[PDB]
């Protein structure tokens, strides 16, 4: 039990009318950030009352910050004096099952990782307002990773603009927007310097090799299908093939003993490959429908095992 | 109510981990087979640095214990880089019975030798965070001349597992004080909650100048939020290693590479240009810009990590529970730190590149 | 000019200010209570047994959920406040950086930006150690050993130097016009209308509109420095002592009826802490119940003070016999609720 | 009922329950469990010998939680009567107030401000600051006594003596005080008293719910959800009749040890609470309360024409042939430290507030008193004109172009040289609001005019701008006098 | 927790003994189920896809090793929610590899060298359970033989637990990783050019003196036509960040050998936990 | 002693700093005290 | 330490530059750990501050 579940008791206070109890009744599946692994909190701890900085409350870019700073919670039953959570760092229940709820306008499918974003998209900022506390509850939005990856890249992306469209995203389809506002300067330099330290790091004396194969890519994107397909219509290596012949030095270093390229792409695994956990957190969660639908509609369960 | 929990047993060589001095409730790290050592030094070594070194230094190890993937207690490992702690009053404690409890003929002649391995390790840049493997606590062993059988917990909780004498069934994990670093009370959080155990290894690389220290740092942070709080510490070892760990190879004098013209090149129409089939063909790319990228002798990030760190397990408690006794090992009195309730979880090692 | 001003308060030349100290201070107190035949109603439930889990062995945590009932029409318990034993706080004389806070423009050059931060932090109780990151709070350096107690962080608000000293001798107001919810009436922005209307008259003394017209109009010096609304000391933990006396948005959230104003500065919360070092604004778990007279009326007491060593001992025989005034110097002799106790 | 009397000429009372819970563990070990279960036995007399060991330190463990409750009790009392309760320095004014009229004229709110704030200064620490008089004190317990209106509720057991009388009140103070008033200024009427043991119970009048199961559809199987209804009712009943009869015939009054005090006309329970429950544990007493009270230092201020004198004409002389540092503006504050301390606050103290660059922070004031259209000044000073022509006839450009102008109204900054000190902070200039800071002038200027640039602006309308005062001498008149 | 792999009939007599022979062996199902048919199972049910399109298979599938086989149905039990209920599973090896003890095994497609059912139709391809530290090493030397290829000697040379292994043994491996190679070499190419034009200087700098106090600087923390670059930028953490997740290769299995050798050798089975 | 009985019933930095400046007050007032309030009864017998 | 204030009064690094700093005139002339003045047998009274 210890080692499988842990729950969390996050208690309710005495003054609350029916309008704001009967609204945490619907709140049944949900992602909760507890600040710590406490068995009793309040939910003047949960709610964006105590999300604030010093008098600072901040945007959805630092509202990222400060996700990763936390311990992602799922409700599990929502009982009159109290909230049952439980902290998904720890472990989820004896089972492994714990049932989420899609707050996207996205459908789910089986094995994909969830990662968690804020309510950054229009006609979804839904924040349930209790009137008798002052208690607004932020709820993030459970999306598949090839999405959170997107919008990271949005958010992130944009804030590199006004230090001197893109807000339209597709997926399956369907069309979908996300909110535009004004920045804090503060969170998109610390996601700036998160970039360009594992995007340095990732150079390695065996990548001036690597780099004199960006001849042989355009002269293949004539031939297959998948070049063309693969390379962009934006892309800079198009450009970069256009205009630059680049060619390797001719000899390294103790160049008999050690792999060019071999240390070139480790270095390019743990550090770029890793990028995507170092500005959003990580994918803890994954889909595993049983036996109901390999395909999960907006506002309905799902059952979840973790993941790595 | 019986919690769950997973013994290991393995016949291991007592050249390098004693179950007898260390007594039930100590950690205990695995090895790589060391004749994989004389081959990644060949291999993944910087240029320029004595790849030749570390078959070398194990050599005189073996050589040196005689008067296979082994195993090494933690009380062994940290009197064995004893001369890079802060509190020198407890690390020469840590020495003190380590050389004086052990069986063997001059136990003082190993350690000298097996930080001399751990030295030409960062040197020869086969890091042990990727040889020191995570090997459970100990719960008992059988003793027999030149091995022993240990019996260990790879996961769950420590409390849970047997001992075998009915005196006194448990063990609780018994560490020496020197590498017992909180981050509650350096940082202030008071407050309570479940807090995490972190193995972490720090380097320090300079030209026979090199340093090991071996942490075991109980956290109320996740481990994707730890790098902020390890650059905190260490930030010394950081700035050492950038402009330091970068010796004997060979830098460009002066510079070759001039600025990257991609942003001039593009913007004007009079540029030459390709197409698709008009490039990688010698009358049409001798037309294009040249440019020749010389990356040679640059601070790399694997030539620039200070640090590694890795899960160990957590403490489900609200608050959680850490003592300072100074138990007899032997005849030896030894400053103790012993943590309650200890359920294990091993993970994987992360570069602090 | 910040740097002009450095060269003259260090060699000794009295500029044109005038700054009006503002520090707080918390005094351990000893009450006495009172209650009633039947004061309160009071419930208690039944015992719950709930089983946890851990490494080191099974929790049984207890829980026992209890009720209040305060069935009093009228006041029918009394807190009566006897004695007085330490002050927490040494009233002493900490003076507070900006170089703490962080949200204000730098002057433009770095040459000069750089010089005076290095002119001031260095060798200070308060000055930040290590530069202040982006994000979080900056630190105050640990003290090696303290003796009396925390330290009293004291302010410096700009007030000119033509004003009287007889506005100090009574307890007064710092902004130097009246501020509070009591005394609004029963409209919509009365509350707004005390604070910042200035063609009309302070409520306190009613022959003048201000105090000080460079802390009691909207945007003046005074507010620009020490507002929730603006922002400038948002990064420092230690705490600013007119925090509550300026910032307008607060003062218009309190309500008005004298019935329960009176009960909630009995156990109201505190802004500052005893845990600390220096003196820190509060965490955000920790509530301190401490009886606030200055969060009713907005006003701030004298202290037995002078501009002497010679003038202020007339003051230690009691208080007909001490001399006021000389030709430039005076006494301001204390009206607070520490007259008698010689503390 | 709300008391109400006739004059001549022409309820229900809802609380909200608060509601709180409460804590305690317990914990057992891991070799506690396999002895109090059995799996660590043995046949031997030591094994049944560490039993012992486990099962008391559950009877050390159960009587330290159980026992912890009651204790738990005496805790919350305290911390609730601690905030229904205002202090004696704010309740003299409000109940000679209540009593008197309860009148909602704003002139009585504003003479309850006059007793709040006086009555606060006086009495707040009564036995410190005349605790060495006696008749004063006793006047003060009794105006503990008499400050409160007795509650509605009358409890069925009453507390009393051995005598009878029954108790209107309990007095908890600290050690100290009650070594303080037991010796001189009270006295010890009683010692044993009749206090009542069983608690209340309740009669249950509840909306009742009835879930039955019904197999099949007829009448007499139908009415039987109805027979339900009124066999649980009555079920009621049949508690009800039980709470009564055991409140009659339970052993109701012991007798208990405690301090019984009068004091005026009524008795009262004298009690000190930090040996009995608050001993050995590591909880603040609640009655120990504090204070906040924030304070007032003058640094460099300046004395009025009637008071730059001195009390005699050799009050305080230097060495003769030597300057006299007092007539000279100071600068310095001295007050009392806390530990006896001639303590010094003097300018350069206040560096790290004027020093650091956000004095010259002024955008957030100008973009925001340009938010409504403040109208015309005369802009005889907010214009500059670039110069032309020959120098000669440079002043002729002037006055013949200007004429007009300057007589339209007056001139701000020469009006403002005759003014008393006491006389600019009143409201009788409209330049009280032109007047935020000690470094920047605040004017009215011209509209979307750049400078310098032609000899006679255009009419247009005005707004508020911002120039910096050079020097110390750029400071008004009235705010650092001749 | 166990599923039941049903076996549908027509079943010859060497068809009968080859399923007999993967009794400790990872088998990848669609969903978690009671009723599930071996056609489900096999290759037929994966497309022929590539190594690419096998990693990227693995993930969204949910492995699960065989236990006892029937003659009518394989029972197998998943190893996300069947394993932490149950004590230890065996695991059988198909890898040159010795596993030794404490590792973190992770999967890899069968790249080194196929158990088909002739009666039924169908081939079934087995996953290769080598350690984790291995598999960020394997995977990591092949694609740097096929940059060669648009090598040398050391690159197919593997020392693991004192044993050799040879990478080489070429011809179809070269083709079948092909679309690894293409993905691996065009997200760097991306990526060191999208950094060298937003900071362009960098390889200008001299490099032990110049670029090491310009790196100072991006590790403290106190420091605070067009071309189409930042729309380049969010091209390229998508498909970086899609990388990130396949080549991870996160480690599934973790070995705990109770009273047997401490190194499981090729051949044999080895104990398997995954939760404490 | 009567500033240390007062301190064993409620740890921090300051309230340790505060037994300081009673340890100095309640010596230098108490420390003789038939000698030099001896001659009251009030004072004494308390 | 004399880039700290003095803890009795906190806004003077000391009250004396001559006995309070390390190998001050103070020092030098009255610790045990240098031996100026063991030899006498007559008593110092700031030995031991």
């Amino acid at each position: 039990m210890l080692a499988d579940g842990f729950e969390t008791d996050i208690a309710i206070p005495s003054g609350i009318s029916r309008p704001d109890a009967a609204a945490l009744q619907r709140c049944e599946g949900r992602v909760v950030f507890l600040p710590t692994i406490r068995r009793q909190l309040t939910l003047a701890d949960v709610a964006h009352e105590s999300f604030v900085s010093g008098g600072v409350s901040p945007d959805t870019l630092g509202l990222l910050l400060a996700y990763r700073r936390r311990f992602p919670a799922v409700i599990t039953r929502v009982l009159p004096t109290r909230i049952v959570a439980c902290p998904l760092d720890v472990g989820l229940t004896h089972a492994g099952t714990v049932n989420l709820r899609n707050t996207s306008p996205v459908d789910l499918c089986n094995g994909d990782p969830i990662s968690l974003v804020p309510p950054v998209f229009e006609g979804q900022a839904t924040d349930v307002r209790l009137d008798s506390l002052d208690l607004t509850l932020r709820f993030p939005v459970p999306l598949p990773s090839p999405l959170a990856r997107e919008i990271v890249a949005r958010l992130v992306a944009r804030g590199i603009r006004d230090l001197n469209d893109l807000n339209v995203l597709y997926y399956n389809g369907s069309r979908l927007s996300l909110l535009a506002d004004v920045q804090q300067l503060g969170p998109v330099n610390a996601e700036l310097r998160s970039l360009v330290l594992n995007m340095v790091y990732s150079i390695t004396e065996g990548t001036t090799i690597i780099l004199t194969l960006i001849p042989r890519l355009f002269a293949l994107s004539a031939q297959d299908g998948y070049v063309n397909a693969l390379l962009q219509m934006q892309s800079v290596t198009r450009e970069a093939a256009q205009l630059i012949h680049p060619e390797a030095p001719a000899l390294m270093q103790d160049g008999e003993r050690r792999l060019p390229l071999y240390e070139a792409l480790v270095a390019w695994l743990t550090h770029a490959g890793q990028l995507g956990d170092t500005l959003a957190l990580a994918p803890v969660v994954r889909v595993c429908t049983f036996d109901g639908a390999a395909v999960v509609r907006s506002g309905d369960m799902a059952p979840v095992i973790r993941y790595p | 109510g019986s919690p769950r929990h997973h013994l290991t047993r393995q016949v291991i060589l007592t050249d390098l981990c004693q179950p007898n001095a260390d007594r039930a409730g100590t950690l205990l790290l695995a090895l790589r087979h060391p004749a994989d050592l004389p081959h990644l030094a060949h291999q993944r070594a910087p240029p320029g640095r004595q790849t030749e070194r570390l078959g070398e230094a194990w050599g005189q190890l073996m050589e040196a214990t005689a008067l296979r993937a082994g195993l090494v207690s933690f009380n062994f490992l940290v009197a064995a880089c004893a001369a890079s702690y802060d509190a020198r009053d407890a690390a020469d404690a840590v020495r003190a019975h380590v050389t004086a409890n052990y069986r063997g003929t001059r136990v003082g002649a190993r350690l000298d030798r097996f930080s001399e391995c751990l030295r030409a390790m960062v040197h020869t840049h086969v890091f042990p965070h990727e040889v020191m493997r995570f090997f459970g606590g100990l719960v008992s062993w059988v003793t027999q001349d030149e091995l022993a059988s240990v019996t260990a917990v790879c996961a769950g909780p420590q409390e849970a597992a047997h001992t075998g004498h009915p005196g006194r069934p448990r063990s609780a994990v018994i560490l020496p004080a020197c590498a017992f670093v909180d981050l509650d009370a350096e940082l202030g959080l008071g407050g309570p909650g479940a807090a995490f155990l972190y193995l972490v290894f720090t380097y320090r690389q300079r030209r026979d100048q090199e340093l090991c220290c071996v942490y075991v740092i109980k956290s109320q942070l996740p481990p994707r939020g730890l790098e902020p709080a390890l650059e905190r510490l260490f930030g010394r070892l950081r700035i050492t290693n950038t402009i330091h760990g970068t010796e004997d190879m060979t830098p460009p004098a002066p510079n070759r590479n001039p600025d990257f013209p991609l942003a001039g090149l593009a913007a004007n129409p009079q540029t030459p240009r390709c197409s698709a089939g008009q490039v990688t063909n010698p009358q049409f790319a001798d037309r294009l810009y040249r440019w020749q990228p010389d990356l040679r002798g640059r601070p790399t990030a694997r030539t620039c990590t200070y640090a590694a760190f890795a899960e160990l397990g957590m403490m489900p408690e609200d608050s959680p529970r850490c003592l300072h006794r100074t138990e007899r090992f032997g005849a030896v009195s030894v400053p103790v730190v012993i943590l309650e309730g200890v359920v294990w979880r091993p993970g994987e090692w992360r570069a602090c590149a | 000019s910040p740097v002009a001003l450095h060269h003259q308060l260090k060699t000794g030349l009295h500029p044109g200010f005038g700054f009006t100290v503002v520090r707080q201070d918390r005094f351990v107190t000893e009450n006495v209570l009172f209650s009633e035949r039947a004061s309160e109603a009071y419930f208690l439930g039944q015992l719950q047994v709930a089983r946890h889990e851990t490494g080191g062995g099974v929790n049984f945590t207890l829980t026992q959920p209890r009720g209040n009932v305060d069935l009093g029409v009228g006041y029918t318990a009394v807190v009566a406040t006897a004695t007085v034993r330490n002050p927490v706080t040494d009233m002493g004389n900490l003076p507070q950086n900006f170089y703490l806070g962080r949200g204000a423009p730098p002057l433009l050059d770095n040459a000069a930006a750089v010089y005076l931060r290095n002119a001031v932090v260095a060798g200070n109780r308060l000055g930040p150690a290590q530069p202040v990151p982006v994000f979080g709070c900056a630190q105050v350096p640990r003290r090696a050993g303290m003796d009396h107690g925390q330290d009293a962080v004291c302010e410096f608000i700009a007030t000119p130097v033509s004003t009287d000293v007889n506005y100090f001798r009574r307890p007064c107001n710092p902004r130097g016009r009246a501020a509070g919810g009591v005394y609004a009436g029963d409209k919509e922005g009365d509350v707004t209308a005390l604070m910042y209307d200035h063609g009309q008259s302070d409520p306190s003394r009613a022959f003048a509109a201000t105090a000080n017209p460079w802390a009691s109009q909207r945007f003046s010096y005074g507010d620009l420095l020490y507002n929730g609304a603006y922002h400038l000391n948002g990064a420092s933990p230690v705490l600013s002592p007119c925090f509550k006396f300026f910032t307008s948005a607060d003062i218009a959230a309190k309500h008005r009826c004298l019935e329960r104003l009176i009960v909630e500065t009995g156990s109201a919360v505190s802004t500052a802490t005893a845990a600390s070092d220096v003196q820190f604004k509060r965490p955000p778990g920790c509530r301190e119940l401490v009886e606030d007279p200055c969060g009713l009326f907005q006003e701030a007491y004298p202290l037995t003070c002078a501009s002497d060593p010679a003038l202020l001992r007339s003051a230690r025989n009691g208080e007909a016999h001490a001399r006021e005034t000389h030709f430039a110097q005076y006494l301001v002799y204390d009206a607070s609720p520490l007259k008698g106790l010689a503390l | 009922h709300q008391p109400l009397i006739a004059r001549d000429g022409p309820n229900y009372m809802t609380k909200i329950i608060d509601r709180r819970a409460l804590n305690a563990a317990f914990s057992l070990a891991t070799e506690a469990i396999a002895l109090l279960t059995g799996e660590a036995l043995d046949g031997t007399g030591i094994g049944a010998h560490r039993q012992l060991r486990a099962i008391q330190q559950l009877a050390r463990n159960v009587q330290a939680v159980l026992g912890a409750f009651e204790r738990g009790t005496a805790d919350q009392m305290l911390h609730v009567l601690l905030e229904k309760a205002p202090p004696l320095a704010l309740l003299l004014p409000m109940q000679r107030y209540l009593d008197n009229g309860r009148l909602a004229t704003r002139v009585a709110r504003a003479t309850l401000v006059a007793e709040l704030k006086r009555s606060f200064c006086e009495t707040s620490f009564f036995l410190g600051k005349a605790g060495h008089r006696r008749e004063a004190v006793e006047a003060w317990l009794v105006d503990l006594t008499t400050a409160t209106q007795p509650s509605v509720a009358v409890p069925r057991l009453t507390h009393a003596d051995t005598r009878g009388r029954p108790v209107d009140g309990v007095l908890v103070t600290t050690a100290p005080i009650k070594q303080r008033l037991l010796q001189s200024f009270l006295k010890v009427e009683d010692t044993e008293a009749d206090v009542p043991v069983t608690y209340g119970e309740m009669v249950l009048n509840g909306a009742n719910l009835v879930t039955a199961l019904v197999m099949g559809k007829a009448v007499r199987s139908l009415d039987d959800v109805g027979r339900h209804l009124l066999e649980m009712q009555e079920e009621q009943l049949d508690l009800n009749r039980q709470t009564l009869d055991e409140l009659e015939s339970a052993p109701q009054t012991t007798r208990v040890r405690a301090d019984l005090v009068s004091i005026g006309e009524k008795l009262v329970f004298l009690e000190a609470l930090e040996k009995r429950i608050y001993a050995a544990t590591n909880v603040p007493y609640p009655l120990v309360g504090a204070m906040d009270l924030t304070f007032v230092l003058p640094l460099g201020l300046f004395n009025p024409v009637m008071e730059r004198f001195a009390a005699h004409a050799g009050d305080l002389v230097p060495a003769p042939g030597h300057p006299d540092p007092r007539a000279f503006p100071p600068r310095q504050l001295f007050f009392w430290g806390k530990d006896r301390q001639v303590l010094r606050l003097s300018l350069e103290h206040a560096i790290g507030t004027v020093c650091h660059p956000s004095l010259m922070n002024v955008d957030a004031a100008v973009g925001g008193l340009n938010r409504d259209p403040v109208e015309a000044a005369n802009p005889y000073g907010a214009y500059v004109a670039a110069p032309a022509g020959p120098a000669a006839d440079m002043q002729q450009l002037f006055l013949n172009a200007w004429g007009q102008r300057l007589a339209h109204g007056r001139v701000r900054w020469v009006a403002e040289g005759q003014m008393t000190p006491e006389q600019f902070m009143q409201p009788d200039n409209a330049n009280l609001a032109l007047e935020l800071h000690p470094a920047f002038d605040f004017f009215v200027g011209v509209a979307d005019v750049e400078l310098p640039g032609g000899d006679v602006p255009p009419a247009g309308p005005g707004e508020i701008q911002a120039t910096w005062r050079v020097v110390n001498g750029n400071l008004p008149l009235a705010l650092c006098p001749a």
